[PDB]
DNA sequence: CCACCTGCA
């Protein structure tokens, strides 16, 4: 992972929002350094001119050396994708989405863009005249890998052009494509509602709602009138959907806690850790610090959420060496973080901690075993999904544009 | 001081809840005695005020959207729909066949629309929201509702510290960019569809209307403020607001900045 | 495929 200085952070993301947001870091800097003289010019050409404008005018307040409450923004590229690669531990998947590095025949690493790889792909192998939009396709892969069925059959319609598209999701993506597949037989057709806990105890239900269709005469002439009520349903088309968006949201949270830390509580759990703290104890912390305790265990994924529920009494049950080493891998000054969804923003001097933060949710994601700890619970029964590539978390550590 | 202003913030949300508010319009402050002349026609009290304030606010509605929106009043659909015969035959509104969709006649003043659209949607607090003990509450002073969007409640654990953590970062409003975006973003909003296109071109217009003036009257004690943040059932975090939201629209994003600015290096 | 509450000729 390449790291930058805070103008440099302001320098990309000014020239994201011109934008050039699918070049590599270097090409942006370098476009930027290019036009610096000339930027308040570019405004009414820029893709996003209020916000290029706020950049703009943070970074004429830095050369003055005035302070800045501008944060810049880095984005998910593919979020479901790359969750779902993780989860997976789908090598192929990865190098779509930024999730491990890819690299030219040059040997650089680039930026790369799901959509179009996948893009090209297709209408390399569809050959001879493909009668296919660029951007509908994107459309058919991203609500495809969150389980839609319906729109992949507007784009491609139901014949030899779905089997292509079919084709090279299978050796694009193969586990992400597998587990979508998957999701689709784990409906259960007398359930009312589905219900799982995230690792940091975020309790998710999802009522079945089915359309209730009542048919009315007015002036002789007839009009469907259809409510959602709950009930139930053959099969479900929305599982992959849900429990990825409530990995992104457990990634938004856990990020959150990671960057924007109250560093008073950062050095008491660090006392309290190496048998220093003053004691104090309530018993009702040691449910709570059980249950996020067993998380971890099962899944990998140990949330910053447990300081609040660490005393003298309940220190007892953790490994304290893992509680320091999460606190040894957090940004060493704490930061705010705006969050949309998969979008981050954050002041330009902590890019770096921010990109190092999400790369470690999503190699943690990638190492354990989330997706059997979630599908365990949808499905109402123990089962083990394995990892294709056990060792790409590995790889994921170091990977250059998960946040671009 | 500014504890006094927000609980003026929260009395202006509370007295602009869209449906009750409009209500007030057919209601207490109608010439029309609509009470008196939905007893003559034979429709219920409750039922025609309803229809009145939703054909306000559609302007205009084919049969199946209006009859969802008053669908809880009846036990059947079809007396809904019967119902809004006899409110389109005695001139409470129109029906155009050729269009199949009523048409409003009586909407509220122009006065009245424009507070609704000051204040109807959450603002920010300009004091520090209170502490989310329980999944009631959103962080405002006066509001008891479940914190989750929709009708998902549950009083399991839903991670109300990510709430807590979020709704306690202090922000501002960065006035230079502000008025970039009413000075130029109608002629630098180029064609992004084509009726897509015209939608946020009108969704700027309705913004600009009232934008500044909640700015102004939101920051009176001081340029720095709190955004209060909801989950939904998935546990996707949203922050609450229209007029002032990182969240949402690009021209909504620019204006708004960290208040604890920092030396970059 | 999911969501959300935008706008109301």
């Amino acid at each position: 992972m390449q790291t930058f200085t805070a103008r440099e952070y302001l320098k990309i993301d000014i020239a994201n929002n011109y934008g050039l947001d699918k070049e590599d870091w270097d090409d942006r800097i370098a476009w930027f350094d290019k036009n610096e003289n000339n930027l308040l010019n570019l405004v009414r050409e820029a893709e996003e001119p209020a916000l290029f404008y706020a950049g703009v005018k943070a970074w004429m307040d830095v050369k003055e050396g005035k302070p800045i409450g501008y944060p810049v923004a880095l984005d998910a590229t593919s979020s479901g994708l790359q969750i779902l690669a993780c989860l997976t531990g789908d090598r192929r998947a990865a190098e779509l989405c930024n999730v491990v590095n890819y690299r030219d025949e040059s040997g650089k690493v680039k930026r790369r863009d799901a959509y179009t790889v996948i893009y090209n792909k297709m209408l390399n192998t569809l050959g001879k005249g493909a009668r296919i939009k660029r951007n509908d396709c994107k459309q058919a892969i991203m609500t495809a890998l969150y389980g839609s069925e319906a729109k992949p059959k507007e784009v491609f319609g139901e014949g030899i052009m779905l089997n292509v598209f079919e084709s090279t999701m299978n050796v694009e993506a193969p586990a992400v494509w597998e587990l979508n597949k998957f999701w689709l037989q784990c409906g259960n057709p007398e359930a009312f509602v589905y219900h799982w806990v995230m690792p940091d105890g975020f309790n998710v239900y999802i009522k079945v709602m089915v359309n209730e269709v009542e048919t009315v005469h007015f002036l002789d002439k007839p009009y469907d009138c259809v409510r959602k009520v709950q009930g139930t349903e053959e099969k479900t088309r929305m599982l992959s959907a849900n429990t990825t968006h409530s990995i992104d949201g457990l990634v938004v949270r856990e990020l959150v806690r990671r960057c924007d830390y109250d560093k008073n509580q950062i050095e008491y759990i660090k006392a309290l850790c190496n048998g220093e703290a003053e004691y104090k104890a309530s018993e009702k912390n040691y449910g709570k610090a059980m249950e996020l305790w067993g998380y971890y265990e099962k899944t990998g994924f140990l949330t910053a959420r447990i300081f609040d529920y660490l005393d003298s009494e309940t220190i007892k049950l953790v490994n304290t060496q893992d509680i320091l080493d999460l606190i040894e891998s957090m940004p060493k000054k704490p930061f705010h973080v705006l969050t949309v969804h998969d979008c981050f923003r954050c002041l330009p001097n902590y890019g770096n901690d921010i990109r190092r933060q999400y790369n470690n949710l999503l190699a943690t994601i990638a190492k354990g075993d989330l997706l059997s700890f979630i599908m365990s619970q949808v499905i109402g029964q123990e089962v083990t999904i394995g990892k294709l590539d056990p060792t790409l978390w590995e790889d994921v550590l170091e990977t250059e544009y998960a946040l671009s | 001081s500014t504890i006094e202003h927000q609980m003026h913030l929260e009395k202006l949300y509370n007295k602009n809840q869209l449906l009750p508010r409009m209500r007030q319009e057919f209601e207490e402050n109608s010439g029309i005695d609509f009470k008196a002349f939905f007893a003559h026609i034979g429709i219920d009290y409750k039922f025609g005020i309803d229809a009145m304030v939703q054909m306000a606010l559609h302007k205009r509605a084919d049969l199946p959207t209006l009859v969802g929106t008053l669908r809880h009043h009846c036990k059947s659909a079809q007396e809904v729909a019967d119902n809004l015969f006899k409110m389109a035959s005695e001139d409470c509104f129109n029906f155009d066949p050729t269009i199949d969709k009523f048409i409003v006649i009586y909407t509220i003043s122009d006065d009245v629309q424009h507070e609704l659209d000051s204040f109807q949607y959450p603002l920010p607090m300009v004091v520090r929201p209170k502490l989310l003990t329980k999944n009631y509450g959103t962080g405002y002073f006066t509001c008891n509702k479940s914190v989750i969007l929709k009708k998902n409640h549950t009083d399991d654990d839903i991670c109300l510290d990510h709430l807590n953590r979020m709704n306690k970062i202090p922000l501002s409003i960065n006035w230079d960019v502000a008025h970039m975006v009413k000075n130029e973003w109608a002629n630098l909003d180029k064609p992004k569809t084509r009726q897509e296109f015209e939608k946020r071109v009108r969704a700027f217009q309705k913004y600009d209307r009232t934008a500044h003036e909640v700015m102004g009257l939101l920051t009176q004690e001081g340029n720095k403020f709190y955004l209060t943040h909801r989950p939904d059932k998935r546990g996707r975090t949203y922050s609450q607001g229209y007029h002032v939201n990182y969240q949402g629209t690009s021209w909504n994003k620019a204006v708004l900045e960290f208040a604890e600015k920092e030396v970059i290096d």
